[PDB]
């Protein structure tokens, strides 16, 4: 008799799009940028996580390989998890909030034709 | 778990040698590094030596060339060090560690918090001597606020402890006496001080009470104050 | 290399937030890792932040930390002081070459009562020890808090770098702090200069005591 | 009883510092830079892979 793994497994950071009916959950490893999501016509996202207790500040970072900027910011003590938002690409970047915590964890899911 | 084991503290003469040892039990220790760094005050720690998978290379920090020497042995899985003839600095507690820094993914910690206990070594040698105390006389210039501060000085004098008493332990509050510090000289220094009222000095004399248990000796010290006033 | 400047004391009110940093005089912390270490008197020290956030198990989460990269720095923050956060913090990481870069002990000592300036006492050669061919000097520093101090001693136009000890400030059972600074001089050196002078700096304000040459031993 | 599989597997494009006595080949999915290593103290040194028949460019 075999048992399924308890978890299906620390999978790699790649690129692909997951079918629908499934969680996908994310730990952080490194600062900033954690994951994006897009359909490139009408719908573009991304997330950043930060530090807890950072100050307001404008940063860099290598989304949508050309380099884009934007404010970030957090003061509780647990981590930050700011999402960014976009509806075309003629237009500005809707900073959308948000999840907070110190588990270190996001996630994201496909149903009902809704994320 | 994951242990460091050590040993080969004690007294050290300088211009002496020993020898110093540091195995490891819970890891590899063939795909890691291996240094030493010396821990007192508020120095600080520091990097002294340097082996990483022996390619017949290796470094030295500042105050340990030619007098350390190192060598790791992968069989016996432990770094040893032979120690000779240096200054009296090296008196400290020494440590051996390395940190691995290797993209190990989630599922499982590999992380250590690789730090032995370390051994304790003091350079000293330390020859019986009896203690000198030296007045460390209250003044007008030292006065202030109906207070004045007196003390005595304990100085040069082997081994420890020491016990330093005022008006034959009477008088308990008021007083501070130093626990004791090594100079780069070689010797051992504490200061013993009490605060008084201003009013006593004329009419009242102050002995100190100076106890070195090693050689038997008890010494007690009057203090006379001086007629230059306020 | 790029030295790893600390501030040697820091404190606050235990029960809220603090922050501590370790800053890189040149080159970038954001080149590599960067690790922090939490360290008692008592036996030994351990870790407490490794890969520059890298929060260990075990170590609540009270702590943290990030990089300012434009000034040059790491930086840890520490919320919910605990009694027990009594302790050193010191910050190292990587060179050019991987040997180490280090930085000073940051003693850390969080307390709170109302704030006590110093006495400062400055003690003149004593007889028998003049006569013992010892001019030492002795500069008593007493009930001061925050638990940190400086202390410099002075030879009015010439620099001293020679004889100076200082001790780590120690609590005593008043709950106050105390420290003592000898200078070992000789006679000769004693009737050559014009005065000497002690030098201490408590809260950013320094104070200062002076002693010249007296007939009477 | 076991046996070894045919190749060790495809592993994924990572960042470390492989041991001794070991080839490490890699295929090449895009276009571009393939692979680098280095030491970061004097050695530094990077491949990239170009399809045939490019103008210099």
């Amino acid at each position: 008799t075999t048992v399924e793994p308890i978890l299906d497994g620390p999978y790699q950071p790649t690129t692909f799009t997951p079918p629908n009916d499934y969680w996908i959950l994310i730990n952080s490893n490194t600062n900033g940028v954690v994951y994006e999501s897009t359909n490139n016509s009408d719908f573009w996202t991304a997330v950043v996580a930060i530090e807890p207790h950072v100050t307001p500040v404008d940063r860099q970072y290598m989304i949508f390989g050309e380099s884009k900027q934007f404010n970030v910011s957090n003061d509780s003590n647990k981590w930050k998890f700011l999402e960014m938002f976009r509806s075309s690409s003629q237009n500005e970047f809707y900073n959308r909030r948000t999840l907070t915590s110190d588990t270190r964890l996001v996630g994201i899911l496909k149903y009902g034709g809704r994320v | 778990e994951v242990q460091l084991v050590e040993s080969g503290g004690g007294p050290v003469q300088p211009g002496g040698s020993l020898k110093l040892s540091c195995a490891a039990s819970g890891f590899t220790f063939s795909n890691y590094e291996m240094y030493w760094v010396r821990q007192a005050p508020g120095k600080g720690l520091e990097w002294v030596s340097y082996i990483s998978t022996s390619p017949a290379i290796t470094y030295y920090a500042d105050s340990v060339r030619g007098r350390f020497t190192i060598s790791r042995d992968n069989a016996k899985s432990s770094l040893y060090l032979h120690m000779n003839s240096l200054r009296a600095e090296d008196t400290a507690v020494y440590y051996c560690a390395t940190i691995s820094h290797q993209q190990f993914s989630s599922g499982w910690n590999a992380w250590f918090d690789p730090w032995g206990q370390g051994t304790l070594v003091t350079v000293s040698g330390a020859s019986t001597k009896g203690p000198s105390v030296f007045p460390l006389a209250p003044s007008s210039k030292s006065t202030s606020g109906g207070t004045a501060a007196l003390g005595c000085l304990v100085k040069d004098y082997f081994p420890e402890p020491v016990t330093v008493s005022w008006n034959s332990g009477a008088l308990t509050s008021g007083v501070h006496t130093f626990p004791a510090v090594l100079q780069s000289s070689g010797l051992y220094s504490l200061s013993s001080v009490v605060t008084v009222p201003s009013s006593s000095l004329g009419t009242q004399t102050y002995i100190c009470n100076v106890n070195h248990k090693p050689s038997n000796t008890k010494v007690d010290k009057r203090v006379e104050p001086k007629s230059c006033d306020k | 290399n790029f030295m790893l400047t600390q501030p040697h004391s820091v404190s606050e009110s235990p029960g809220k937030t603090v922050t501590i940093s370790c800053t890189g005089s040149s080159g970038s912390i954001a080149s590599n890792y960067v690790q922090w270490y939490r360290q008692r008197p008592g036996s030994a020290p351990t870790t407490v932040i490794y890969e520059n956030y890298q929060r260990p198990s075990g170590v609540p989460a009270r702590f943290s930390g990030s990089i300012d990269r434009s000034s040059n720095s790491a930086s840890l923050t520490i919320s919910g002081l605990q009694t027990d956060d009594e302790a050193d913090y010191y910050c190292q990481s990587y060179d050019n070459n991987n040997l180490w870069v280090f930085g000073g002990g940051t003693k850390l000592t969080v307390l709170g009562q109302p704030k006590g300036a110093p006495s400062v006492t400055l003690f003149p050669p004593s007889s028998e020890e003049l006569q013992a061919n010892k001019a030492t000097l002795v500069c008593l520093i007493s009930d001061f808090y925050p638990g940190a101090v400086t202390v410099a001693w002075k030879a009015d136009s010439s620099p001293v770098k020679a004889g100076v000890e200082t001790t780590t400030p120690s609590k005593q059972s008043n709950n106050k702090y105390a420290a003592s600074s000898y200078l070992s001089l000789t006679p000769e050196q004693w009737k050559s200069h014009r005065s000497y002078s002690c030098q201490v700096t408590h809260e950013g304000s320094t104070v200062e005591k002076t002693v010249a040459p007296t007939e009477c031993s």
